[PDB]
Order: structure tokens, then sequence, then C-alpha cells
């Protein structure tokens, strides 16, 4: 049970008020029966959704040996610390939702080996830096949010960021380029 | 002395938060006379203050109490007393102190600091919030103790007992560290008196534990850790021993060499240990009480040398492999034989005649999850004074009738004849049983009605029926028996209304109904149920409406008497519309899951997923709301009333495939536990709430074929929810719907 050691190793690394997570068992035969836990007809873990489980601490870099995962929900809690680096190991995540959180650190470069990613939303986190142009190389971004965060520097108006206003990088700290109401020197 | 000592009495009563607490302490009185206080001689050898909830520091008490010249014992357990202990001024008369389940917090080093306490034998600090922060070094500088209980603490750390030893273990002759996480070795083999080990529920990865001669230790629990390696030559050394728990740990291999001769109680249970019952353990028969070898490899039979063992209380060969006929002749040569659980075994054949003595011995006979085939036998409780408690017959092959001779056996409180092939009616006499409490029959082609002489019984607690042919109504009788916490009835024709009474019962957790011919209205009168957190009504001919006062009860519930009972929930997954409901939930005691597939004949559902597993854990004591409701499938009309939004516990709710119109109420919004919900076809029109965003547990919705109108609220969920749950509503749009 490769994938129900990380979510228990994430588990362990997150803080549980409520204890949604104590339905997870690291001694079964997989994750695939844990709640707000969904696996595809071949047992292995697509979806994970703990959106608004009011936790803290931060995430552990064993997400990204989930292989066939889909659909990953963080949203609405008070989790810190920095997005792993390496969440470029997932191919098949069509959707990654963390905002409202306390979410901390620039976004990751790896992002840009999701070629299937259709939604990412950030918006209302703490995150830094440039906003990585591989994420260009991504062809199957839809919807994205980014605004009211610390994010600086230029915006891409190439490739899939071409789809997307202004709202989306609304209330930032600094923003350039024909995306942003904001011009670039 | 007396002064001082009604003064510090005294002294000590003024620091507690709650004025009144002591009733008969006061000044002008003698304290031999107080209340928990033993004088001799009018000189205080003893106070008990155990279960009195002092909330008062541990400070407060060191100085004033332990100070008292000729204490011999002071029992402070269940006192609600908090702090850390510190240098005090202790009298050398001082012999026993309990401190066993209290606030006490702080590192374990601090009770190095008893040693103020020359004449101190017996410490009790179990139960405790105690830790051990960082490295162990030094020592707990206490020999003087013959008894050191250490249990159920925060303590996590390795080779603590090193630090407890540190000065010696010669006088030492109890030891439990319990309920912690303790990992290394152990060593204590410098101590030749010590009687009693409990290291059980911690971290050991390491080897056993060092016994030395091991010349008196009467007792040894190693349970609940990883322990690994060669017990046998360890325990070798140990002449004199009774009580060997090994249980939940890692050992493998076949049984090795034991000290027999004193063996009383022995059990290498929950382990990888192979082969088969040796032959030298009938060493132990003139000894040995009870055994448990369950959750292992073993297969074979039982050797039948045990027969030298009259004095065997308890025998236990649960879930093995276990295969072959049953040795009537070597059991009937145990005499002292009370508790037989052959569960989870491959065991087969009919029914030997001479069980039928066993009825006047036995207290609980446990075949259930075998092989077994032919008859009930019905000549059972023939014998006069049958002592039969519990008897467990469930998933086996077993034909015929059920003999309605089972009257005779008076002393049965459980029966379980589940998951069978059995034929034939329900006996009216099996009212005539007073001292039953869960009853389950489900799983079997049993037909007729159901017995009104069923009322006789008010201890009847679980109610098992479902999965059966019966017929007919539901006797008001029932309404009698107020004891009932769980009433399940599913795939079963039975039909009529259904009772107004049901709110007579203040006990009932759990009503299922599902895939029934019952019509009618359903009461308002389960609004007068305040333990129910579960119903499942789906499929039944139910017209009428929906009372908005059903939860009215909700904020009330109280689900405490129906915790610790087995349960399978089974998902319903929308793919096959000929399986209906939510899920089905059903009562699994003593029952394997692979035999799940003789349900293939009574039920459409496959393609591999999937199935839930557990025990009854309801998510509060009291005070709580409805955790299930399943409608769906019914002829149901009118409109939903506000009041549907009143249970925030509510993890799933269908009302789906109904008649139901009007339109979403907001207070639906109002429900943060809903996990799944299906309102599919139905009347139901208007808006979707905008209040329903406030929803962020639904893991699954359907919403389809609705009258419903408007824009789908874009926060919340529903974006992340399919076009495929949101079909057939004309005037619905808004993502994941297209654009209006
Ligand atoms: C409410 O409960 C009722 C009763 O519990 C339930 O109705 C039953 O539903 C099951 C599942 O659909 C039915 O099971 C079927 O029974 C058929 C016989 O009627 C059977 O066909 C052949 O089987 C027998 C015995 O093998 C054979 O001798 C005959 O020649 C029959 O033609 C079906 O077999 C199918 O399934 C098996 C394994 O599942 C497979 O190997 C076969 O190839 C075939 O595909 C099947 O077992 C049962 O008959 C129904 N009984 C009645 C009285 O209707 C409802 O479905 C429940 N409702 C809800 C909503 O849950
Ligand atoms: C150190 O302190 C702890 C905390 O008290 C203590 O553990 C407890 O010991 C008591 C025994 O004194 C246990 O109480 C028993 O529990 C069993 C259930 O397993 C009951 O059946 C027992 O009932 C009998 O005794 C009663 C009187 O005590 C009778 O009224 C009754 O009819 C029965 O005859 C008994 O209550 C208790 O379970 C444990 N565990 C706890 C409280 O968590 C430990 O023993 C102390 N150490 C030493 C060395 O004494
Ligand atoms: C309190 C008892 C009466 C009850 C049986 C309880 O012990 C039981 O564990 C309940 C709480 C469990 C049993 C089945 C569980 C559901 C299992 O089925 C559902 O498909 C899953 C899907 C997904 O995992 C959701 O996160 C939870 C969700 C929707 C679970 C929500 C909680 C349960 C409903
Ligand atoms: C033998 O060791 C086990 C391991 O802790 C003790 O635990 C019992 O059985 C299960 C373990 O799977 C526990 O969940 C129960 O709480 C325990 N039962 C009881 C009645 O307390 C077990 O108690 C030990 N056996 C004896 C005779 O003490
Ligand atoms: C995180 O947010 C919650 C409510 O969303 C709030 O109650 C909580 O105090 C916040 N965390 C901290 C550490 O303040
Ligand atoms: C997002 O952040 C802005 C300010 O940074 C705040 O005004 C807004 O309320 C936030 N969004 C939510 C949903 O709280
Ligand atoms: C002891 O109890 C008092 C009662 O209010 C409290 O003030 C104090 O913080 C407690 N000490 C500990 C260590 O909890
Ligand atoms: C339920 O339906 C029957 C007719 O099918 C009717 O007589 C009965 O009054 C209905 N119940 C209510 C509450 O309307």
């Amino acid at each position: 049970n490769l994938e129900g050691d990380a979510l228990h190793t994430l588990r362990v690394t997150l803080v549980d008020p409520n204890n949604v997570l104590q339905s997870w068992d690291p001694t079964l035969v997989n994750p695939c029966t844990w709640f707000h836990v969904t696996c595809n007809n071949e047992n292995s873990v697509i979806r994970v959704d703990l959106g608004n489980a009011e936790l803290s601490g931060h995430l552990v870099p064993e997400l990204g040996v989930l292989k066939n995962l889909q659909y990953l929900e963080l949203y609405s809690n008070n989790i810190t610390g920095p997005i792993p680096s390496n969440l470029g190991n997932l191919t098949n995540l069509v959707s990654l939702d963390l905002y409202l959180n306390s979410f901390s650190g620039p976004i990751p470069e790896s992002l840009g080996k999701l070629s299937k990613l259709r939604f990412l939303r950030l918006n209302n986190n703490s995150l830094t830096g440039s906003i990585p142009m591989s994420l260009t190389n991504i062809t199957t971004l839809q919807v994205l949010d980014l605004s009211n965060n610390r994010l600086s520097g230029s915006v891409p108006d190439n490739g899939s960021f071409s789809l997307f206003t202004p709202i989306s990088f609304a209330n930032n700290l600094d923003l350039c380029g024909p995306v942003t109401s904001h011009p670039c020197p | 002395s007396l002064y001082r000592e009604i003064h510090q009495l005294i002294s000590f009563k003024d620091v507690l938060p709650d004025k009144n607490l002591l009733p008969d302490w006061s000044s002008n009185k003698n304290p031999c006379t107080f209340d928990g206080v033993t004088c001799r001689d009018d000189k205080v050898t003893s106070i008990d203050l155990s279960s009195k909830p002092l909330n008062v520091g541990f400070s407060a008490v060191s100085s004033s109490l332990l100070s008292l010249t000729g204490l011999e014992s002071l029992f402070l357990s269940n006192s609600h007393i908090n702090g850390s202990v510190s240098g005090f001024k202790c009298s050398a008369s001082l012999t026993s102190l309990d401190l066993s389940r209290n606030s006490l917090s702080g590192p374990v080093t601090t009770l190095t600091s008893l040693g103020s306490c020359s004449g101190l034998k017996f410490l009790n600090v179990s139960s405790n919030t105690l830790d051990f922060p960082g490295k162990v070094s030094g020592g707990l500088k206490l020999n003087s103790l013959e008894v050191l209980d250490l249990s159920a603490n925060s303590i996590s750390g390795a080779n603590v007992v090193g630090w407890v030893l540190s000065d010696g273990c010669g006088e030492l002759k109890h030891l439990a560290i319990s309920g912690n996480k303790i990992s290394g070795d152990v060593d204590v083999s410098r101590c030749v008196n010590l009687e009693f080990l409990d290291v059980s529920s911690n971290n050991f990865s390491t080897g056993i534990p060092f016994l030395g001669d091991c010349s008196a230790l009467q007792h040894l629990d190693i349970s609940g850790n990883k322990l690994s390696g060669d017990f046998s030559r360890a325990i070798s050394t140990c002449t004199e021993l009774k009580l060997l728990n090994i249980s939940s740990n890692q050992f493998v291999g076949p049984i090795p060499p034991l000290p027999l001769k004193s063996l009383q109680y022995l059990s290498l249970a929950e382990n990888k240990f192979t082969g088969e019952i040796p032959d030298f353990l009938s060493g132990a028969c003139d000894t040995l009480t009870g055994l448990d070898l369950s959750g292992n490899h073993f297969y074979g039979a039982v050797p039948p040398f045990f027969g030298s063992c009259s004095l065997l209380e308890s025998l236990a060969l649960s879930s093995n492999n276990f295969s072959g006929e049953l040795p009537m002749d070597t059991l009937l040569k145990m005499r002292g034989l009370k508790v037989l659980d052959l569960s989870f075994n491959e065991f087969s054949g009919e029914l030997p005649e001479s069980l039928t003595n066993l009825s006047a011995s036995l207290l609980t006979l446990d075949l259930s999850s075998n092989n077994f085939s032919g008859p009930i036998l019905p000549n059972l409780c023939q014998n006069p004074k049958n002592t039969l408690q519990e008897l467990y017959l469930q998933n086996n092959g077993f034909t015929g009738k059920i003999p309605p001779t089972l009257s005779n056996c008076s002393e049965l409180v459980s029966l379980h004849l589940s998951f069978n092939y059995l034929s034939g009616t329900i006996p009216s006499s099996l009212g005539s049983l007073s001292k039953l409490r869960d009853l389950k029959l489900w799983l079997n082609m049993l037909e007729g009605e159901i017995p009104q002489e069923l009322m006789y019984v008010k201890t009847l607690e679980t109610l098992i029926l479902d999965f059966n042919d019966l017929t007919g109504e539901i006797p008001s009788g029932l309404s009698n028996c107020t004891n009932l916490n769980w009433i399940s009835l599913s795939n079963n024709r039975l039909t009529g209304e259904i009772p107004k009474w049901i709110g007579r019962l203040e006990n009932l957790a759990i009503l299922k109904l599902s895939n029934n011919s019952f019509s009618g209205n359903i009461p308002a009168e389960l609004g007068d149920c305040r333990s129910l957190i579960w119903l499942d009504l789906n499929t039944n001919l139910f017209n009428g409406t929906i009372p908005a006062a059903m939860f009215k009860q909700s904020g009330k519930i109280a689900a405490n008497f129906i915790a610790g009972k087995r349960y399978v929930y089974i998902k319903n997954d929308g793919m096959k519309k000929e399986c209906h409901g939510a899920g089905n939930l059903l009562e699994f005691q003593g029952i394997r899951s692979e035999q799940l597939n003789r349900l293939s004949t009574r039920n459409p559902c496959n393609i591999t997923s999937r199935v839930y597993e557990g025990h009854t854990s309801p998510t509060f004591d009291n005070n709580g709301s409805m955790m299930f409701l399943d409608m769906s499938y019914n002829m149901l009309s009118g409109y939903i009333p506000k009041e549907i939004g009143s249970m925030p516990y509510l993890f799933i709710l269908n009302l789906g495939h109904n008649d139901i119109s009007g339109s979403i109420p907001d207070e639906v919004g109002d429900l943060r536990g809903l996990n799944i919900l299906d309102l599919s076809s139905n009347k139901l029109d208007g808006r979707i709430p905008q209040a329903m965003s406030a929803l962020t547990m639904l893991t699954e919705i359907d919403l389809s074929n609705n009258n419903l109108s408007g824009p789908i609220p874009e926060m919340g969920q529903f974006e992340t929810f399919p076009p495929a749950k949101f079909l057939n509503n004309p005037g619905l749009c808004g993502y994941p719907l297209p654009r209006c």
C-alpha cells in the first residue's frame, strides 16, 4: 500500500482537530476505502478531497508518487508551508485547488510538467515569486485564479495564459504585462 | 499532632474552588469522624479522597496532607488533581500513595523527588499526563518501591526502564509501564523478586526483555508491540510462570518450548505463528485455565490429549485455517470448559448428537464462519438447567428448519442464526426467552409472519431480520420492547403501514426498512425517538407528504447505548438502476467478507466496488442529530419544509426518485456534514439557493430530473460536480452546465 503509506505520512504531518483523517488506517490493503479518498477500477487513488476540513500544518512531497491521481481539493483551510517542487511528478492531475489558505513559497517549476492540468486555483494565498513560464507549455489550462496574493513580476500573455483576465491576477503585490492593468517598465 | 492534623486538613480544605466539598470537615470536630478518613487511636493512618472531584493542584497536597506524621496511605484516584511533583516534606511513616487517574503533568524525572518518603513502598501514578521529553540520563533513584505503575501516560522514548531501574530493581515486586510509547531493550535481570510485568501497548521493535534468572516472575505481558525473535529460550529460565500474553506481535515460526509447569493463562494470539498445536503442551494440563491461539496461520485438528485438562475454562481457536470434524469425545473430557470459540475456520460436517449435553455446561458456543453443513439439532437443550448464554452459528451451510426447542435454553442472551440456508417459519415460542438480547436471523429462506409473542421480550436490543422471504405486517406488540436500539428489516416481502408507536422507544438507534412493500405516510412520531441516528426507507410504497416536525428531536439526540456493534455499509453505485438507495447497512458480527457472494442471488450489485466495514461509532455521545437519511425511490409528495436543514451531523441524504414538488430550501446550506446528496427524479422547482454554496462536505451529488431553474451557484462545491448529475433541468444554467 504505497499510496496508503504516502497518504498516511501526509496525515502525520497534518494537523487535524476534527479528526477527519481518523478513518485512515496504514494497515489497510490500500487507501481506497478511506473517507474523501476515491480510487479507480484499477484500485489506485484518482482523487483526494480534504476541502474545508479546518486543518493546519504543511504538506508532504510523497503526494507526487500518485500516478493516476486526478482531483486534489485542499481548499478553505489554515494550512501553511511551501508547495512541493516534486509535484510535477503528477501526470494525470486535472484539478488543483489550494485556495483560501496560509500556503507560502514560490510557485514550483515542475508544475510545468503537468500536461493534463485543467483547474489551478491558488487565490487568496501567501505565495510569492514569479509565475513560471513552463506553465505556458500546458495547453489544457482552463480556469486559474491567482487573485489576492503576493505574487510579483511579469505575467506571460502567451501559451494558455492568453485565456485569462485581470480579475484572476487582481489584488497582487506587483504584476506587470498586457494581462495586468499595470504596465511593465 | 491532632491540632495541626485538623488544621492542615482545613488548610487544605481552603484551597478547593468548590466551597462545599468536604461535608464533615470542620474545626471543632474529631478528624477521625471525617468521611474518607480512617483514623487509628486518635492518630491518622489513612485518607481516601478517591473519586472526589477536588479540582486542586498537587502543590497544595504535598504541603498540607503529605506532611502528616503517621499517615500510612493516601488515595487520590480520580480526584481531578493537576500540577507537577516538587520537593516537599514527607513522613517516613508513609506506605502507599495512589495518584492514579489524575491531571499531573510535566516530565517523569520529577518523580525522582518522591524519595522524601523513606517508607514508601506502593506507588500508583497510572493514567496521568506525565511525559518524558528528550534524553534519558541518570535514574529514578527510587529503589524502595515494591510496586510501580506508570500505565496510560504520554511517555515517548527509549530505554526509559533503565532510567527507572538505575538505582536497582532489587526490591521491586510489581511493574506496569503500559499504555505508552517505549522502545529499546528491557533489563529486569537485576530484579530477582519481580512477580509482575506489564509493558503492553508500546513501541518496541527490538528483542524481548532480558529476564536473567527469571526465578520469581509470575506474570509477563509484552503485548501490543512489534516484538520479534525467540521468546522461548528467554523464558526458559522461568520455572514458576502463570500468565503470558505475547499477543499482537510479529513473532513467527512454530510454537517453541515453554515453561508449562505453573502456567495458567497463555496467549500466543494475533501473530504469524505457523504449524499446528504441539503435543508437549499437554504437560500444562494439571494447571492451564484458558487459552487463546487466535489470529494465526494454524490449521489441522485439536490435540485429544487436551482431554487430560479438566481445568480449561476457555478455548479460542478463532481466526485460523482449522478444519475437520468435531472432537466431541475430547471436548467432553473437559469439565471446566465454558466459552468455546471456533469462529472463522474451515470446519465441516454435520452436528454430532452428543452436542446436546453442552447446553448444560458451555456459556458461549461460537461455530460461526465455517464450512459446516447439516440441520440444527432439535434435541438441543433437552437437559435440565441449560446454561448457554451466547450462541453464534452464522455463516454456514446449515439446512432444515429452526426447532422451537431452543426456548428450552432459558439463559441465552444472544442468538445469531444468520447468513445461512435455513428454511421454515419463525417460532412464536422464541418469545419465551426473557434474557435474550441480540437476536439476528438475517439472510435466510425464512417465511411466515412475525410472532406477536415477541412482545413478551422487554430486554430485546438488536433484532436483525434482513434479507428474508418473510411476509405479513408488523405486530404492534413490538412496541412493548423499549430497549431495542437496533431494528433492521431489509429485502423482505413485509407489507402494511409503518407503526406510529415508534416514539415509545427512547433507546432506538437504527431503523432500516429498505426493499419492502410498506405503504402509507411516514409518521411524525419518529421525532420522539431520541436515540435514532439512522434511517433507511428507500424502496417502498409509502405515499403522502414529509412532515417538518420529524427533525424536532435533532440536537437532543443521545447515541450512547448504540456503540460497540460491528457493521458493514455497502455503497450503491448509480451505474446500475436495479440497485436502489444510497446503501445497505447490515450487522456483520461473526461473518466473513469473502462469503458476501452469497448475496449474489439476492442483490444486483458488483463490478468490484465498493465495501465499507467497521464497528458502530456515533459522532456524538449526546445532543446530536440524524446521521443518515434515505427515502429514495418512493411515492412521497408535497414540498420540503425548512426543517430539512436542522441536522448538521447528517452525512448522507437521498430523497431521489420521488414525486416531491417545491423549492429547495436555503436551510439546506446549513448542513456541514453532508457527503452525498441525491434529489434526483423529482418535481422540485425554483432556484438553487446560494446558501447551498455553504456545503463543503459533498463528495457526491445528483440533482438530475427536476423542475429546477436559474443559475447554478458558482461558489461552493457545485463547480466540482459533473453536469451528468444536473441533467433534465430545463431552466437550470451556469457552470458546470452551460452559461446562461
Ligand atoms: C429486493 O429484494 C428482492 C429479493 O431479495 C430482489 O429481487 C431479486 O433480485 C435478484 C438480483 O437481481 C434476483 O436474482 C436473480 O435470480 C434469477 C432467478 O429469478 C437468476 O436467474 C437464474 O438463476 C436461477 C438460479 O441460478 C436459475 O435456476 C434460473 O434458470 C434463473 O433463470 C439470476 O441469475 C443471474 O445472476 C447470477 C449471479 O448473480 C448469474 O450467475 C446468472 O448468470 C444470472 O446473471 C439472478 O441471480 C432474484 O431473482 C430477485 N428475486 C425476486 C423475487 O424478484 C430485488 O432486486 C431487491 N430490490 C432492490 C431494489 O434491491
Ligand atoms: C493503579 O491504578 C489504576 C487505576 O485505578 C488501577 O487500574 C484499575 O484497577 C481496578 C481494580 O482496582 C480495575 O477495576 C476493575 O475493573 C474490572 C473490569 O476489568 C471490573 O470488573 C472490576 O469490578 C470488580 O471489582 C469491583 C470493586 O473494585 C466490584 O464492585 C465488582 O463487583 C467486581 O468485583 C473492577 O472494578 C480497573 O479496570 C483498572 N483500570 C482502570 C481504572 O483504568 C491499577 O490496578 C492500579 N495498580 C495496582 C497495582 O493496583
Ligand atoms: C455511527 C454508525 C451508525 C455508522 C455506521 C458509522 O460508524 C459509519 O462509519 C458511517 C459514519 C460511515 C459508514 C459509511 C461511510 C461513508 C461511506 O460511503 C461513502 O461512499 C463515503 C464516500 C467518501 O469516502 C466520503 O468521504 C465519505 C463517505 C460518504 C462515508 C461517510 C461516513 C460513513 C457513512
Ligand atoms: C492479551 O493481550 C491483549 C493485547 O492488548 C489484551 O487486549 C485485549 O484484546 C484486544 C486486543 O486485540 C483489546 O482491544 C481488548 O481491549 C483487550 N481485552 C480486554 C478484555 O481487555 C488482552 O487483554 C490480553 N489478555 C488478557 C487475559 O489480559
Ligand atoms: C484559521 O481560520 C479559522 C477559520 O477559518 C480561524 O478560526 C482560525 O483561528 C485560523 N487559524 C489561526 C491559527 O488563527
Ligand atoms: C481574498 O483576499 C482578499 C484580500 O487579499 C479579501 O478581501 C477576500 O475576502 C479574500 N477572499 C475570500 C473568499 O475570503
Ligand atoms: C491547575 O488548575 C488551575 C485551575 O484553574 C489552573 O489555573 C492551572 O493552570 C492548572 N495547572 C495546569 C498545569 O494545568
Ligand atoms: C395516500 O394514498 C391513498 C390513496 O392511494 C389515500 O387514500 C391516502 O389518504 C393518502 N395519504 C395522504 C396523507 O394523502
